[PDB]
C-alpha cells in the first residue's frame, strides 16, 4: 500500500519525542547531579522501536527493484510500435484526404 | 466481379485503422464471382515471404470447413496518389490464379477510389479507367460512413493483431454482426 509514507511519518515523530525526552532527562540529571547517569528505559524503548519502525518503512519507501534480463522489457513490445521512426514521418498518406480533408 | 457490403466495409475499416501503412489481404468468397467478405492480412512492411504463406494456409484451413474459397486479392499503397501494383500483388495474384480462376488484383486508390485489375494473357490491367461494377452504390458508402463515424476501425482486427495476440478474431465476426443489422 501506499501508506508507507505515514508510516515512516509516525516513526519519525517518535524519534523525535523520544529525542526531547532524552533532553529533558539530561537537564534534570545535570541540575540534581547523580552519579547513576543511567538513561530510562522508558524511553530507550521508545527510541529503539521508532528507530526500527522508520528503518523498516524507508526500507519500503524506497522503491521496488527492476528485472537485469533485458529480454524482459521488451516482452510486450510488438512491431507496430517498433516500425515507426518519428524522424521520417511523411504526411502524403491517406489519413490526410480520409480524416479532415 | 461485384463486392458484399460486408467485403467493402471490411476493407475501408482496415484501410482507416493504419492510414500511415500499407494495407492487404484477401478477398474470400463461396464456391459471375461476388466477394462476399475480405480477411485482412498485414500492413506496413509487406514485401516480406514467410508470414504471407503462413497466411495462405491459415485461411485455407478456415475457408475449406466454412465453404469458402479465396477469389482476390486487394492492396493500399502507402503513398495517396501512387495506385500502381507493386511486385508483390502480381506475386501474390499468381498464386491464387493457380487454385481459384478469375482472380481480381484490387488497388484501393486514396483518392470509385478502387482500381480492378485482371490478367487476360498479357498483364494485369485495370477496368475503373473505363468502369467498375458493384451491387449497389448508395448502400455501401451510407453502411461504411455508419460505421466510421464511430469509430470502429479501432474496434477492427487483422490478421497481424491476431499473430500478436490470439484472442483477436481474423474473421471479424463483430464487424459484419453490427453490418447485418445496418
Amino acid at each position: 500500500p501506499s501508506l508507507w509514507k505515514g508510516l515512516v511519518g509516525i516513526g519519525l515523530f517518535a524519534l523525535a519525542h523520544a529525542a526531547f525526552s532524552a533532553a529533558q532527562h539530561r537537564s534534570y540529571m545535570r541540575l540534581t547531579e547523580k552519579e547513576d547517569e543511567s538513561l530510562p528505559i522508558d524511553i530507550v524503548l521508545q527510541t529503539l522501536l521508532a528507530f526500527a519502525v522508520t528503518c523498516y518503512g524507508i526500507v519500503h519507501i524506497a522503491g521496488e527493484f527492476k528485472d537485469m534480463d533485458a529480454t524482459s522489457e521488451l516482452k510486450n513490445k510488438t512491431f507496430d510500435t517498433l516500425r515507426n521512426h518519428p524522424s521520417f514521418y511523411v504526411f502524403n498518406h491517406r489519413g490526410r484526404v480520409l480524416f479532415r480533408p | 466481379v461485384k463486392l458484399t457490403t460486408q467485403a467493402y466495409c471490411k476493407m475501408v475499416l482496415h484501410g482507416a485503422k493504419y492510414p500511415h501503412c500499407a494495407v492487404n489481404g484477401l478477398l474470400v468468397a463461396e464456391k459471375h464471382t461476388l466477394f462476399v467478405d475480405c480477411i485482412p492480412l498485414f500492413h506496413g512492411t509487406l514485401a516480406l515471404a514467410p508470414m504471407l504463406e503462413v497466411a495462405l494456409t491459415l485461411i485455407d484451413s478456415w475457408c475449406k470447413d466454412h465453404s469458402y474459397v479465396i477469389a482476390g486479392y486487394y492492396q493500399a499503397n502507402e503513398r495517396v496518389k501512387d495506385a500502381s501494383p507493386n511486385q508483390v500483388a502480381e506475386k501474390v495474384a499468381s498464386r491464387i490464379a493457380e487454385g481459384f480462376s478469375d482472380t481480381a488484383l484490387i488497388m484501393v486508390d486514396n483518392t470509385p477510389t478502387i482500381h480492378v485489375y485482371e490478367h487476360h494473357e498479357n498483364r494485369w490491367r485495370c477496368r475503373d479507367p473505363h468502369h467498375d461494377y458493384c451491387e449497389d452504390w448508395p448502400e455501401a458508402q451510407r453502411i461504411s460512413a455508419s460505421l466510421l463515424d464511430s469509430r470502429s476501425y479501432e474496434t477492427l482486427v487483422d490478421f497481424d493483431n491476431h499473430l500478436d495476440d490470439i484472442r483477436n478474431d481474423w474473421t471479424n465476426p463483430e464487424i459484419n454482426k453490427a453490418v447485418l443489422h445496418l
